[PDB]
């Protein structure tokens, strides 16, 4: 995160100041790599 | 008669002409055969390496165990 400590926020509120802050929440990034079941051959054949 | 031409219409011979092609003997059911298995074909194929195997287009319950796919 990048939380910005804004000093006496209440004081500047009394001053009537609009306030912004470059902020980040606790984000996350996940990568899953998933192997693939891939057919290649067959021979014993049966019907039912 | 001969591999190129035989004495029966339902018999076809695939005679190889090169070292990289296979040989096949195919017979077609008919005449005195069952009406259900009429026009079906059973073939004996030979790889150029020298291995023989059998295959057929008849139903599975009519397929012999030695010719099962």
């Amino acid at each position: 995160r990048r939380p910005v400590s804004n000093g006496n926020f209440q004081q500047r509120v009394k001053a009537g100041d609009i306030v912004v802050a470059p902020y980040t929440s606790d984000g996350k990034i996940t990568v899953k790599l998933v192997a693939g079941q891939k057919d290649i051959s067959s021979t014993p054949d049966y019907d039912y | 008669s001969t591999a190129a031409v035989t004495g029966q219409t339902g018999l076809t011979i695939t005679y190889p002409a090169s070292a990289t092609e296979s040989a096949a003997i195919q017979g077609t059911f008919g005449n005195s055969a069952a009406i259900k298995i009429k026009n079906q074909t059973l073939t004996w194929t030979r790889t150029p390496e020298g291995a023989w195997s059998c295959a057929t287009t008849v139903e599975a319950k009519f397929k012999p165990a030695g010719c099962a796919s």
